[PDB]
């Protein structure tokens, strides 16, 4: 807060006053709408059986899905439009770069026309995916096969699919990590979110107050409310940190060097930077 | 001791001069460099505080 | 010799190179002239499962067999010592104790009371 | 070759008769330690488990087993030649090894913790 | 940030560290620090260096068995193949020693006469694993390949880390064991200040007979010889 | 100092006879506070001081 | 559950090789069996050819003083075996084309 | 400093009933029951899986710390205005604590009572790489001495083991001392070229 | 690395370590720990070794986790199953401290790592080297002094006190509480009451005391002595 004014703090939070109609289910139910879900977290286990033209069946294990549509609120055609849109591109992008940096149980088969025409349409969209299925029944697993060149030599491809599957995101709101229903403090029904987006949360009104909401990522109330709400945080969070410690300093003491800080309209720190703006030259050579 | 055992992990440092070999033009008359060194040291000993002049 | 996805000499034990990266009908070793004008082994397939642990998520993690995170209101605080809270008048008091200064000075205590929840601290 | 000193090579090459009828002949490759004499011992306790506990000289010896590399030479005729034994390579039926054990006394807890 | 490091010490304490890294491309390289500097060379190199090897012979080293374990034989065939691609022209030992003589002949002060297999015959006998001597080079190439079954083993987690903190992992290096360590430094400083005073004659053609005993009195009075100071 | 990180500077040569003096006769060569012990903790110099005056007699 | 001894044999006659894993050997091939002429636990040294390929081995220095091998000869009607006091050879394989090496300096340079 | 024998009887069978408090918070972690022995199989495999977590030991301290710290809070509620041999205004070091001259309550708990709970950077003492928190004690024990719980108290003395834990308590200490004047000392000479 | 580590029992003392920057760092040895200065006869171990089941490891050709690997100072020697490894490492302690096997030293140390699920790396390693930490305990059987260093201690089992000797976990057992402290924070009166940042303090203190320096004063020359009378 005070040195070197941090526009990206560690944990940026905020603070989502519910309102007093709105359950504690579905405030818990508001909770998973939110939090980001990586295609990474439905995932059991991914077989890839590598065979030599060059092919590759990448099987995806999935869990239940009574299990990731109850932790995760994700149903299976959620699964199916999320890898054949964003995880088979982002897959692609990173097998051609790597070979350019480098030439320097059961069986389920009699698909219908649906799956069929599934099939054969992202296909067409991509460049070397030549067989494609998903589980529509039970929503368990995924079959596609990459087939590369009769040319290729041995590539990792698991460490590959890790890298891709722990970045394609199932529903993410942006910049917004996860939420959460914690003790109720004095009476006050909150929610606290590990990252910041005022402007996605105003548009979840049947569920907070959006007039209440309060984070502690100062240059992030700068840029939405202005420089007076910013001046309001510091001494909200220079406070917070005298207050855990039960050690009492005025009020008058927050507001000054609040007042120090938004003097220019900005979120200036007390370091060189903050310091280039100023009349004494001496001030500044003596400084550093 | 581990003087006398360390001396023995260098015993070459050689050098040549170059002077030639002064017969026949010959393949060896080409490719002579000197005479070889080899300056070493094969024993180390630390003798006791004594007092001379 | 096939193992995995490498083919050995069977005379020398040296890496004979891809089937499908040389011309037609013919491998054979750098040392060893080899007698493979063959390609015989067409398919050479190697299942790659991924790590146990390489994909954590909280779904896994209840589907480990331990207890993997603390619940919301199962796990209250053990100190108590009977100290006059001067805002509500409590006496049971969660204590804290953590040593500030160097070997000249003593611990110093954080009472957070139990109730009401005011901090409060005591020097010595 | 024979180029290091003190190398003679082997003349008197003794008969190895696999048979392989097909009753039946078994090759072994069991193992010893130095601390036994091979013509002394007359009969070799031996079974699939382990437990095979071998006396020799106030010594406890142990045989053990294992089913799941080494390949046998035997000579050609006469001369010598150590050609490789096969069918039409070969493997061994059963290896065992022979290992030195020792008794390591039990604590005596009755003497050792006193009150 | 993977990496097996070893402390080889010679029989006369002085030490050389040799650390092992493991790169994203199933390749693995051999680090270790001669003069002042750090020398990066791949360790199938040295692994085809020490004696003579097939590659069956590396591989049954490092997979002892479990074939049908999948993760250790693909990265090990981007650390076999990327060997043969990267360097075709080394076949048998005494030519790999060859490469390596060659690139590392302006740093170890190898002599004129010293041919490329004698050079990178020392660089095999005085930085990878002293610890095993000389003509212990079956005991040297058995050790890095245990080297290469612990760093595979610690890129899939089946190994924690050793902590280098933790008082199993270090030891004492004493008082007089240090000073002479740095007395044999000050006398191999020394015979390098004769044959860099002789080089000084040598550029010139003063008075050159090394069977003289009178020459030999007079480098030796010209080079400085205080050790003791 | 004692034994037990018990220092501190000598404050003042305090006069022999304005010093509190024991059925005995004894006057105590070194005074030092109680309140040092509730924040320090150092109870081997209670015992220290129980088993010299033991040993010395 | 004990087996009996037919006989022991001595005498060098059968070795124990030891190459690498999936070694085949073509069977019109010839092994030499050399010997240290000491009498007592012996060092031994094959040394083998063939057109193509040509390969030698040798009992370790470490072991073959300490740890004995013996080849067996087992038969389950007679209940019995019969000893054959064997080595074993730790054996490489070098090829008949791949012994070629280049100049021993650089050859050309005068630039330090 | 000393407790009167019908008081220093309540602190023994307070603290006979934590021998059990070591196990039990360590079979709720691993979701056992029952009171499963300690040297059960099932239970040790789970203890190695929390011990490679920096997670999951972090829940099994949380757990067995604010449950070993009850009884520490039982037999300090017993014992000191009561379990004492002198009474308040005799007793100079309860009245030394209680006017606010010089300690507090807790450290007349820890000499009369027991030190407590011995927490190492907020979490519990290490551990090695072989679940053994000394080599004095079984590996993966689930005892609450072997996690660092000072059943001690300084007028009556302390163990060899947790002697031992108590010097690691101490350190961490002296080294946050030594990192702490440096850190706020460059925060206040930043603040005082501009609020100057 | 300022830590105090369970690691260090016995080998560095936990009081006697300077208050201030230097705190962690400039850590003393504890009162019965001594180093080793030559390095102990392992030349006869590999017959011994042998003779125990140990299969040699230029035949078999066998790495991973899944077997204990059997080294000497260093040097890769042989390959055992976990099982057969664990009755090594007891019968060649069994046979160390009976001194009647002509090979084995007492100073030797056997650093058996057992299997398990993702710790160290498993192995038997032997270790005679110069300049180990070491401090003797009691070994149960036959009640005779044994030589443990800190490699070994992580995975043995060393009671505190003979009172507090449990059945058949514990081999060994201390001689006395009082060889875990430094030869300073040994003489602290009663140092198991203070308070543990004041037998720091003290041993701090006892340095910088004026006592007495020597007896031999009028034979010196020092720049300055405080000598209390
Ligand atoms: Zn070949
Ligand atoms: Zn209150």
């Amino acid at each position: 807060i005070v040195m070197t004014a941090s526009a990206a703090i560690k944990t940026p939070q905020m603070t989502l006053p519910i309102w007093n109609d709105v359950s504690d289910e579905q405030a818990d139910t508001f909770c998973k709408s939110i939090s980001k879900v990586l295609l990474s977290e439905v995932i059991d286990k991914v077989i890839v059986t590598e065979t030599t033209a060059r092919s590759y069946v990448i099987h995806m294990r999935f869990f239940d899905n009574n299990e990731y549509s109850e932790e995760y609120d994700v149903s299976k055609e959620e699964l199916q439009n999320v890898i054949s849109n964003q995880f088979i591109h982002l897959l692609e992008a990173a097998i051609v770069k790597e070979i350019k940096k480098q030439k320097r149980v059961e069986a389920n088969n009699n698909m219908n026309k649906v799956q069929r025409d599934r099939q054969s349409a992202i296909i067409s969209h991509h460049r070397f995916i030549t067989k494609y299925n998903f589980d529509d029944e039970s929503g368990k697993w995924c079959e596609f096969k990459l087939e590369l060149a009769a040319d290729t030599e041995k590539l990792l491809m698991v460490n590959i699919v890790e890298e891709i599957c722990r970045k394609s995101i199932i529903r993410q709101i942006p910049h917004i990590d996860r939420c959460v229903h914690p003790e109720p403090e004095n009476g006050k029904r909150v929610l606290v979110t590990e990252g910041v987006n005022f402007q996605a949360m105003w548009d979840q009104e049947a569920f907070i107050d959006v007039d209440g909401i309060t984070s502690n990522d100062v240059a992030a109330v700068l840029k939405t409310y202005g420089v007076e709400a910013a001046r309001n945080t510091i001494v909200n969070e220079i406070n917070n940190v005298f207050s855990r410690y039960a050690i009492s300093v005025s009020f008058r003491h927050l507001d000054l060097i609040a007042d120090m800080m938004t003097r220019q309209g900005t979120y200036l720190a007390f370091n060189r930077q903050g310091m280039e703006t100023s009349t004494s030259s001496f001030m500044k050579m003596s400084y550093e | 001791g581990l003087l006398n055992l360390g001396v023995k992990d260098i015993g070459e440092k050689v050098i040549f001069d170059g002077k030639p070999l002064n017969s026949e033009d010959e393949i060896s008359n080409s490719g002579y460099l000197g005479n070889k060194l080899s300056v070493s040291v094969e024993q180390v000993s630390i003798a006791k505080p004594m007092s001379n002049d | 010799s096939v193992v995995g996805s490498l083919i050995f000499c069977l005379d020398c034990g040296d890496l004979l190179e891809n089937p499908n990266a040389v011309l037609g009908s013919n491998v054979e070793c750098s040392q060893c002239k080899a007698i493979y004008p063959k390609s015989q082994f067409s398919n050479l397939k190697v299942v790659t499962t991924t790590a146990d642990d390489a994909f954590p998520s909280s779904l896994r993690a209840k589907k480990s067999v331990v207890k993997t995170s603390l619940k919301k209101n199962e796990l209250k605080d053990g100190a108590t010592i009977k100290e006059k809270c001067p805002q509500c008048g409590n006496e049971e008091m969660n204590y804290h104790t953590l040593q500030l200064r160097s070997a000249d000075e003593g611990a110093t205590v954080f009472y957070t009371c139990t109730s009401c929840g005011y901090k409060f601290r005591t020097n010595n | 070759f024979s180029i290091p000193d003190g190398f003679k090579k082997c003349k008197h090459l003794k008969n190895f008769p696999l048979n392989g009828d097909n009753k039946q002949q078994q090759v072994w490759l069991i193992k010893f330690p130095s601390n036994v004499d091979i013509s002394k011992l007359k009969s070799l306790p031996v079974d699939f488990e382990s437990s095979t506990t071998m006396t020799i000289d106030k010594h406890d010896y142990k045989i053990m087993d294992d089913t799941d590399n080494m390949t046998l030479l035997v000579p050609s005729e006469s001369k010598e030649s150590l050609k490789i034994a096969s069918t039409a390579p070969l493997q061994f039926d059963k290896v065992f090894s022979v290992s030195e054990t020792a008794k390591i006394p039990a604590i005596d807890y009755s003497k050792v913790r006193v009150p | 940030h993977y990496g097996i490091q070893i402390r080889s010490v010679r029989p006369d304490q002085t030490s050389q560290t040799n650390v092992l890294h493991y790169l994203n491309d199933g390749q693995v390289t051999f680090r270790f620090s001669w003069r002042k500097n750090e020398y990066l060379v791949p360790v199938v190199m040295i692994l085809k260096a020490l004696c003579h090897t097939s590659d069956r012979e590396i591989f049954d080293g490092i997979i002892g068995n479990d074939v049908k374990d999948s993760f250790l034989t693909d990265r090990l065939e981007l650390l076999l193949r990327g060997f043969k691609k990267r360097y075709p022209h080394l076949q048998n030992r005494t030519q790999v020693l060859q490469y390596l003589g060659d690139k590392f002949r302006v740093v170890f002060q190898a002599s004129p006469d010293q041919s490329d297999l004698e050079v990178g015959q020392e660089v095999l006998d005085r930085i990878v694993l002293v610890h095993l001597g000389k003509d212990g080079s079956q005991d040297k190439f058995r050790m890095l390949l245990f080297m290469i079954r612990k760093l595979y083993s610690l890129v899939a987690g089946e190994c924690s880390p050793d902590n280098p903190d933790a008082t199993q992992h270090q030891e004492v290096l004493l008082g007089g064991f240090l000073y002479g360590m740095i007395l044999k430094e000050k006398i191999d400083e020394y015979l390098q200040n004769i044959i860099a005073q002789v080089r000084m004659d040598i550029n010139r053609g003063m008075a050159i007979n090394f069977k003289d005993k009178r020459y030999m009195s007079r480098v030796l009075m010209r080079v400085n010889e205080n050790i003791g100071s | 100092s004692s034994r037990h990180g018990q220092k501190g500077v000598c404050s003042r040569k305090w006069p022999t006879i304005d010093m509190p003096f024991s059925e005995t006769g004894i006057q105590p060569d070194i005074i030092i506070n109680p309140h040092a012990f509730p924040s320090r903790m150092t109870i081997g110099m209670f015992v220290e001081s129980l088993a010299g005056k033991a040993g010395a007699l | 559950s004990e087996i009996e001894i037919e006989s022991v044999q001595d005498q060098p006659s059968v070795a124990v090789g030891s190459f690498f894993k999936g070694f085949r050997a073509p069977s019109d091939t010839t092994f030499d069996l050399y010997k240290k002429k000491k009498s007592e636990k012996d060092e031994f040294v094959l040394h083998g050819e063939n057109e193509r390929l040509e390969y030698e081995g040798y009992t370790d220095s470490s072991s073959q003083a300490s740890n004995q091998y013996v080849v067996g000869l087992f038969n389950p009607e007679k209940k019995s075996i019969q000893l054959y006091k064997a080595p074993v050879l730790v054996s490489k394989v070098v090829s008949k084309s791949s012994k070629n090496l280049r100049g021993p300096k650089i050859k050309s340079k005068s630039d330090t | 400093l000393r407790l009167t024998a019908e008081g220093n009887k309540w602190r023994t069978d307070i603290l006979k009933t934590s021998v059990d408090t070591g196990r039990e918070a360590a079979a709720e972690v691993t979701n056992l029951d029952k009171d499963t022995p300690a040297d059960d199989p099932e239970l040790l495999k789970r203890l190695q899986e929390i011990l490679r977590d920096n997670n999951k030991s972090g829940i099994l301290d949380a757990v067995t710390s604010s449950k070993v710290n009850a009884i520490t809070s039982q037999v300090v509620s017993k014992c000191v205005p009561d379990g004492t041999m002198k009474k308040f205004p005799c007793n100079s070091m309860q009245a030394m604590a209680l006017s606010g001259a010089k300690g507090s309550n807790v450290n007349v708990s820890q000499i009369m009572c027991l030190l407590g709970q011995q927490a190492l950077e907020g979490r519990r003492v290490p551990v090695m790489v072989s679940g053994k928190t000394l080599p004095s004690f079984k590996p993966y024990e689930t005892d609450a001495m072997a996690g660092g719980y000072v059943k001690g108290r300084f007028y009556s003395g302390i163990k060899p083991q947790e002697y031992y834990f108590h010097c690691m308590a101490g350190r961490e200490g002296l080294i946050d001392t030594a990192v702490k004047t440096s850190r706020s000392g460059y925060l206040q000479r930043c603040l005082t070229k501009q609020l100057e | 690395v300022r830590k105090l580590l369970p690691e260090s029992w016995g080998f560095l003392c936990p009081v006697h370590t300077p208050d201030g920057s230097p705190c962690g760092l400039l850590n003393h040895f504890a009162h019965k720990c001594r180093i080793s200065t030559q390095q102990s006869d392992v030349s006869r171990i590999p017959s011994i070794l042998y003779s125990l089941g140990v299969a040699p490891a230029s035949h078999t050709f066998a790495a991973g986790p899944s077997l204990c690997c059997v080294q000497i100072d260093g040097k890769i020697i042989g390959w055992v199953s976990h099982e057969q490894g664990k009755i090594i490492a007891d019968t060649l302690r069994y046979w160390k401290v009976e001194g009647k096997t002509p090979g084995l030293p007492i100073d030797l140390e056997i650093g058996y790592v057992p299997p398990s699920t993702r710790g160290q790396y498993p192995g038997l390693y032997l270790f005679g080297g110069h300049s180990r930490m070491l401090r003797p305990v009691r070994y149960l059987p036959l009640d005779k002094e044994d030589i443990v260093g800190p490699f070994e201690q992580v995975y043995m089992n060393i009671a505190v006190t003979p009172q507090e000797i449990q059945n058949n976990v514990h081999t060994h057992v201390e001689f006395t509480p009082t060889n875990i402290l430094s030869i300073l924070a040994n003489l602290t009166p009663f140092s198991d009451f203070n308070q543990s940042p004041r037998n720091m303090y003290q041993c701090q203190m006892g340095k910088q005391t004026m006592g007495t320096p020597g007896v031999a004063l009028c034979h010196r020359s020092d720049n300055k002595l405080y000598r209390l009378q």
